[PDB]
């Protein structure tokens, strides 16, 4: 009883019947599959709608196979939910556990979504909010259509395991040019993808050092595209690297997660207006038990393992399990570099350490004296020979790794570069052409990231200024004009009508946004500086120059760095009178050398 | 041909209909090689087959019974032509 | 059919400037979409749609221009019990929908004037049941003052008595304190369900209007 | 009393920028004044009219603003037979004014926010029947292009085609040509009546509103 | 049957009943009347009523009466109805024939409208859109009020046969407080009022004269109100004038008409954005009867009783009446003045005369050549020798008539006054300090007269500028800007980055707003002028100083006019260097000196 | 004590009322000294004296009735008084 009868009228005298039990339709599965397809329609439309979505082999790239061998104490759950393919035309909206991260970029009317899920993913490509472009990889369901169409003319690229499936309303190829193209993704899969340490070399990486170089950030594009199809599918990967859970050596481990996290990080800096907030990336190991078998033992016996594991745990969100003793080692190995390359440009490995460094101290509000220690050192090796160096830098085309092309000027606390201070820099009147132009924009990419720090979180990012955390008690800040409450020392105009303003104050204060003239000290004097228990360790100096912008602050920590600072023969000063240099002692003193 | 829906809470919900009737074009005059019609307390509708053989296949798939889903495919076998060629 | 997606949408110069700010409704509770449209040579007019959560493209709702007939209504499949209106006032039309606001039924809602190709957005409401607010580890919970619209570009909501927040865990270090309008149930029993993605469709609208009251919030550039 | 006359008004900031340029409505014609005020904390809205035919001061019809009884109908003495109307819409109220337009009801109508004192002006609309235009001697009959709202400060008229002008005399040698919508009778029967003064009280706002197409009329400073 | 029964209870048994007709209530009379009064309210609402309007002995000027005689072909009929006292408080709404005026300041919030009835006027004074004052004088009806009230307490002011009835609530005394002031009206009230040709003498251009000088115009102000007040009475004594037909000698009746009309024209340029279209005054004679009993017989020879008459047939809107000769007459009378008086002041006779003609030209539309020719020649007049002693004349006392203080730089086609034009006229380096003060506002009130010429009325109000209609054929347009379409000769710069741009144009098309540079042709030269059959008749000449503004435009009419101007000893050309002089011919010819 | 009014329009005008009555301060108990009360169909009304007294002077004034009123006016001298003194 109360069952559904299917029926096919064997005669007029009597008809066989199915009596399908009603409890199979008892989930509610049924009804949402139902209320997404009219019935009603006739062949006519179901012809019209398929007339709308361009197919593969008649008006993007023709369909071609690629084949290789595809290979290199809890396991993670997708903590997160999406509907998939909502109010879509050809596909059933269905709702799974997902890994659903958007990206919005500067304009308004453009967007990248990244949904994955246990056996394939999904690219969502949104202009002008329109019906968006859909890319699909992986293993798909027999049944996804919503109608019975010939999917071969959507699966645009096939793989020994897994087929890529594209959709674009016709009217959209005016933009989506790029499908049309025979070699879109050609390098992204024609290889073992399964392979994440050479997949990030060859495929992700590669594009990021092209998008780089020409600025196309922040602009939906071919290369955009493709570095986003690359992540997902570098993603993807990763959950399939044998989350059985075989024994794994933990340096290696760290340096996958520390790359994952790095691609992450560059994305969300390039595509995003902020960083998503899922987080929670599935891992071989779990963050908890990477932490407690790498501490129960004290297994770790590197500073460079360390600094990735910490990275680690920043970026996972899981900031209560830092210790303070791991921070300070890794203070002092900041402090260790700065006395190594000082005053010179980085070396490789020097520039690739420090990245993590720099990219960790922002994603953190635990220990602000340590991160303060280290952000004053990130801001201070912002020399003009590093500013030299890295310009000739850019020319080279040997830059497999995006690592290489970090340079502390770009995401430290100074944000004041202008073509000017860059060309004045060369005394041959010439520079490499593409570089002048580049570097205004690397080093003006916005990371935003100054909320990390109480006194200074309401910081207007827009106009130029320099942040210097000298020590935990103060805290100045260098300004063309008066942005912040506190203690500000005018200086001589750089240009009449423009003044050179430093701000001091004190780090346990609240951010705070007063705009009006109020405790206008005027700068002090010195000559024959006294250096009783080094009162001069832990201070900034600046060469202001009277008749153009302000130029090559440094930081001395110790009482030999600021004598190697002060002696002449290193270049470090040269006295000469249109330009004057400040001392900023670790107390509120601002004081003229 | 078909009962106009105008709109889709109309449309009963499997807690409603209690039959579903197909005619294959041995005995229907229509170019789509067959018909199909449904049963509610209050109105009868008129549907085509392949859309509804399609749906059939999905909700099967998606329940996972291929296994016994054998005799009643082969009796919807029929319906499920008129595959979508693009042109 | 009778029309397609908009293919070259255009925007009124007061579209920005008469744009009520964006409104926190308690969950449950029955909103309504008004507007006002002066006589016009357009034969179409129609709602148009941006739900926040899990949601790309557009739906829109078409209804003739003088009749106030329906030739087309695309929010099926997210209001399945949306119920819209129609009065003719001889000097202006005015059209209106109505529905349950709820978790998946929150966004953008823009009228437009429209043809069979073209369109004008000539409004933009946006609703919102859940906001994101980020407080320091040791610092105490903020304390917003929401009132009721005032005017400006400050976010309002029509029963700011009921207001209540609730913490989603961390994010870099902070804590993830989010704003919503309770007494669905008793008392502060109600709390409603943890919202499974930010930034979402909305998010960047939302942060360009301030929170009266002192709270941090990210920002766009 | 309820209240007393405003003592103390305000202009919304979109005052001026959502105001509708004037309308031209043939006489004898179903007029409503539409409306839409966002949930506020004014205990009562009402609507404030100026008619521009021999009429000083202002008349106000007082409604509560959640409810929407009636507290006070100044309209009566000149719209006798006018019914308002409210809809409590849970994001937003709304209230109309619906009258038969004519000689001696066109004038200037104004949605106002207000307690016991104060008040809130928040949009204006004008209502015309007859436009004035001045023609030299001898040159030819000037023809204005009317049409339905489009957007902007253009003059413009619901029923555009049905646009009809008389002259009533001269002024300082022009020959004055008055422009109104007919058909209220058959063909060209129908002739308004001769207006008995200019400048009226709404001769200000409306000249600061440009007509479409070539046509002269005195203007302010 | 079909009656009203009035009743008033007999007794139970029966009651005493009085049978009133229906038909005495068949008009609308009494609908409209009951329609305006609650019959429900109790007297509480009625004390709170009275409550709110201020009363004359309480919180006005007390009451006080003046006693003095007052006294000095078809009639014309009020041809225009209005709605006295719509939705008033304490008077009944009624439907009359009058004469009905609206004056709009140039704030949007501020108006005064006049209106005028067989036996009473009234004068409405709004402020903000509230309720208005009301001043209400004449014979009073009986039953005026709504409610029974005490009507002595209203009434401010009484004379031998009318009485002064004002209405103001309570809150508006914080502004028209002028009502508190004893000697409000008291010197338009206190004396033979009927006397018009004393009563304009001694009530309304004495307000004129000080509003004049203070430069109150266009401000709502006791001066103004007591202006608008005189002239409404005036206006109410006109109609009083023997209206039974008596006999008249027609130039009296033209100078009464013509001081009327006067002042009418004065109010309407002090107090309103146009003029009002009610026009049609009532007068003694009909304006039709005056111009066929006066061109029958030819009776005008006095050429001032010709312009008063042509001015009176001008205004009163009935263009069609007036004659070419007529007109050709009043032009060679006014090149008469323009030799008498040629670069010197205007002598009072002359100044007084020409007002008439230079208010007459801008109010016509036929007979554009002659209107041309008296144009110019009031734009003519306008030499600093006249400015100086207009500077003069402001300071002097006695100033009886509003007349004396017209001068043609007001209302000519000269609209580019500034300070700076007035100062450097004095050597002295010293002028009275009020007059170059009020000397500005005079000539820079707005008569806004230049659309009666069909090449001109595009041209924008706003932007100083000068006009010349130096003939029928060419009209020449000088400005510091291209603002209209035509032949556009530039100059020299009056200073760097500013212009003095000719622009000459055919005064038979129709101007168009074109602001484009085009037919930019250069000035020529010419040195020995040939002057047969007087070529340069006709002709305007502009002494052009480089570094300063422009100055003292003068206008030649026959051979005799240029030979006086180019004699330097008459000091008209000084040929000092920085200065240059032009000339501007009848035909297109600008050219050099 | 008098029939709320909360439309003029339902008011009657004069082509409705059919009768209207006085009684004096000798039968009535009110302060005013007198009640009035008017009729019309299936309607009557009560009215304070003083103030429907004022208006039959006006219309009478209006339509120049003072000749005929004599009578009238003098029986309606009890209730034309209260004369608003501004007190
Ligand atoms: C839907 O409505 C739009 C309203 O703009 C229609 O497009 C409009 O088409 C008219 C056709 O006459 C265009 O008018 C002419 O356009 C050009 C440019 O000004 C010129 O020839 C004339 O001055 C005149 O204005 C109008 O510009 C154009 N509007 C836009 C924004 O392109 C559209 O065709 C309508 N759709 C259908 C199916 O009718
Ligand atoms: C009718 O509504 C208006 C709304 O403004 C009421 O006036 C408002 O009264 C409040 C009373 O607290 C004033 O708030 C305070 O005003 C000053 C100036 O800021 C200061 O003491 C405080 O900061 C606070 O804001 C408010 O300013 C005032 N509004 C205006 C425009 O003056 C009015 O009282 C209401 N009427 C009645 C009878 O309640
Ligand atoms: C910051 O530290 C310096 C360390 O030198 C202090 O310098 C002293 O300055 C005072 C005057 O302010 C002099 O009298 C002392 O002789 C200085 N000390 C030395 C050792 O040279 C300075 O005062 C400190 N400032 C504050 C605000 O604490
Ligand atoms: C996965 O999501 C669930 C959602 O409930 C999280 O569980 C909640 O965690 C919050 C704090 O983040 C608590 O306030 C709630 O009480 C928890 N709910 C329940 C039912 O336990 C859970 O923490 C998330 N897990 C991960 C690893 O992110
Ligand atoms: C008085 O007003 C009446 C209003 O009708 C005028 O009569 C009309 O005059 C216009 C031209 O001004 C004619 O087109 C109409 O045909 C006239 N109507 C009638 C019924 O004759 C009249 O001209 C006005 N008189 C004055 C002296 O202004
Ligand atoms: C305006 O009239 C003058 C009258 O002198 C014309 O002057 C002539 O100018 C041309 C050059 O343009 C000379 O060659 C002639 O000799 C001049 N004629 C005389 C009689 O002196 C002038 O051309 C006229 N301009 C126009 C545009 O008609
Ligand atoms: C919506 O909410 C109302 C009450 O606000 C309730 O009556 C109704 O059942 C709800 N559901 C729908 C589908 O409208
Ligand atoms: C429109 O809304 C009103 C209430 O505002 C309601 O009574 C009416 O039924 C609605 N119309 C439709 C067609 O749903
Ligand atoms: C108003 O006009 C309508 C038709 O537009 C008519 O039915 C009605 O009787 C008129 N009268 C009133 C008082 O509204
Ligand atoms: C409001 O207007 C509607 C039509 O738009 C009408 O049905 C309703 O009766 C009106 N309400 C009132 C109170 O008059």
């Amino acid at each position: 009883e109360n069952a559904i009868s299917f029926n096919f009228f064997q005669s007029y005298n009597q008809y066989y019947v199915f009596h399908m039990p009603r409890c199979l339709f008892a989930g509610p599965l049924a009804e949402q599959f139902l209320n997404q397809v009219d019935l009603t329609e006739t062949l006519e439309r179901y012809q019209q709608r398929l007339n709308t979505y361009a197919l593969v082999s008649k008006d993007l790239a023709s369909y071609r196979s690629f084949s290789q061998q595809l290979k290199a104490l809890h396991r993670p759950h997708f903590n997160q939910t999406c509907i998939l393919f909502d109010g879509h035309d050809l596909l059933f909206s269905t709702v799974t556990p997902c890994l659903h991260q958007g990206f919005y970029l500067m304009d308004e009317l453009r967007y990248v979504k990244i949904t994955l899920t246990e056996d394939f993913f999904v690219v969502t490509v949104s202009i002008d909010d329109d019906t968006p472009m859909l890319l699909i990889f992986g293993h798909l369901p027999r049944v996804l259509f919503k109608a019975p169409y010939q999917r071969d003319n959507f699966i645009l690229r096939q793989t020994e395991k897994h087929e890529l499936l594209v959709l674009v309303k016709k009217t959209q190829l005016n933009r989506h040019s790029y499908l049309k193209d025979s070699d879109f993704l050609d390098a992204a899969l024609d290889f073992n993808y399964l392979d994440l340490s050479a997949l990030l070399r060859n495929s992700f990486h590669r594009y990021a050092v092209d998008v780089l170089k020409s600025g196309r950030c922040q602009m939906l594009d071919r290369r955009t595209v493709e570095m986003a199809f690359a992540y997902a599918l570098a993603l993807f990967a990763a959950a399939r690297q044998e989350e059985a859970g075989t024994e794994i050596s933990i340096p290696r481990a760290l340096d996958r997660q520390a790359a994952l996290l790095q691609i992450q990080e560059f994305m969300i800096t390039c595509l995003s207006q902020t960083p998503p907030r899922t987080t929670l990336l599935l891992y071989p190991t779990a963050v908890d038990l990477a932490k407690r078998a790498l501490w129960t033992p004290d297994q770790i016996t590197d500073i460079t393992s360390l600094v990735r594991l910490v990275y680690i745990l920043s970026k996972q969100n899981q900031q209560h399990l830092i210790p303070q003793w791991a921070l300070r080692q890794i203070a002092d190995f900041a402090l260790q570099l700065h006395k190594t390359h000082l005053a010179s440009f980085l070396s490789a490995f020097a520039r690739q350490e420090l990245y993590l460094m720099g990219s960790l101290v922002h994603s953190m509000l635990v220990h602000t004296t340590e991160r303060r220690e280290i952000f004053i050192v990130e801001t201070g090796l912002c020399s003009l020979a590093e500013l030299s160096h890295f310009t000739q830098l850019l020319a080279h085309p040997h830059h497999e790794y995006l690592s290489d092309l970090y340079t502390p000027c770009s995401s430290s606390g100074r944000r004041d570069h202008s073509l000017e201070r860059l060309t004045r820099l060369f005394p041959d009147a010439t520079v490499p052409a593409t570089v002048p132009a580049a570097l205004s924009i690397l080093s003006t990419m916005q990371p935003s990231t100054l909320e990390t720090f109480p006194d200074l979180f309401c910081l207007p990012l827009g106009e130029s200024f320099s942040a210097l955390t000298v020590s935990e008690h103060v805290s100045y800040v260098v300004t063309n004009q008066y942005l912040i409450k506190g203690i500000s020392y005018p200086v001589s105009t750089t240009v009449v009508g423009q003044s050179l303003i430093i701000t001091q104050t004190d780090s346990q204060s609240k951010c705070e946004l007063t705009r009006n003239m109020h405790t206008t000290h005027s700068i002090t004097a010195a000559l024959n500086i006294s250096l009783e228990n080094c009162a001069f360790c832990q201070s900034a100096l600046l060469e202001y120059d009277d008749t153009q912008g302000v130029i090559n602050i440094m930081y001395m920590h110790d009482s030999d760095d600021v004598l190697f600072a002060l002696d002449p023969y290193n270049e470090v000063v040269v006295s000469s009178p249109r330009t004057h240099y400040l001392m900023l002692l670790k107390n509120g003193t601002v004081l003229e050398v | 041909d078909y009962s106009v829906r105008q709109s889709s809470v109309s449309f009963p919900p499997w807690r409603d209909i209690d039959s579903v009737t197909f005619v294959p074009r041995n005995l229907s005059n229509c170019s789509a090689h067959g018909l199909a019609v449904i049963v509610a307390g209050n109105q009868t509708w008129y549907v085509n087959p392949f859309s509804l053989a399609h749906l059939l296949d999905a909700i099967y798939n998606v329940l996972g019974i291929e296994d016994l889903s054998a005799n009643f495919r082969r009796q919807l076998a029929p319906y499920r032509h008129t595959l979508i060629v693009p042109q | 059919f009778a029309t397609a997606d908009i293919a070259e949408k255009m925007w009124a110069e007061n579209y920005e400037t008469t744009s009520p700010a964006p409104v926190l409704v308690a969950e449950g509770e029955q909103v309504t979409i008004p507007c006002t449209v002066m006589t016009h040579s357009w034969p179409m007019v129609s709602i148009r749609a941006r739900f926040c959560r899990s949601h790309d493209g557009s739906d829109e709702l078409i209804l003739d221009a003088v009749k106030g007939h329906r030739l087309m209504n695309g929010l099926q499949y997210r209001l399945p019990y949306a119920t819209w209106n129609f009065s003719q006032l001889h000097l202006g039309q005015i059209f209106s929908l109505t529905f349950n606001v709820s978790t998946d039924t929150a966004g953008m809602y823009e009228c437009v004037l429209r043809n069979y190709s073209h369109g004008l957005i000539m409004q933009r409401f946006v609703i919102l049941t859940q906001l994101e607010t980020l407080s320091r580890p040791d610092e105490p919970c903020c304390t917003p003052a929401l009132g009721r619209y005032s005017l400006g570009d400050q976010i309002w909501s029509p029963t700011p008595w009921r207001l209540r927040n609730h913490d989603c865990g961390m994010y870099r270090g902070f804590q993830r304190n989010y704003f919503y309008i309770g007494r669905a149930d008793a008392e502060d029993c109600w709390k409603p369900a943890c919202p499974d993605e930010e930034p979402d469709r909305c998010w960047t609208v939302i942060q360009r209007y301030r929170l009266p009251g002192d709270c941090y919030r990210s920002q766009p550039h």
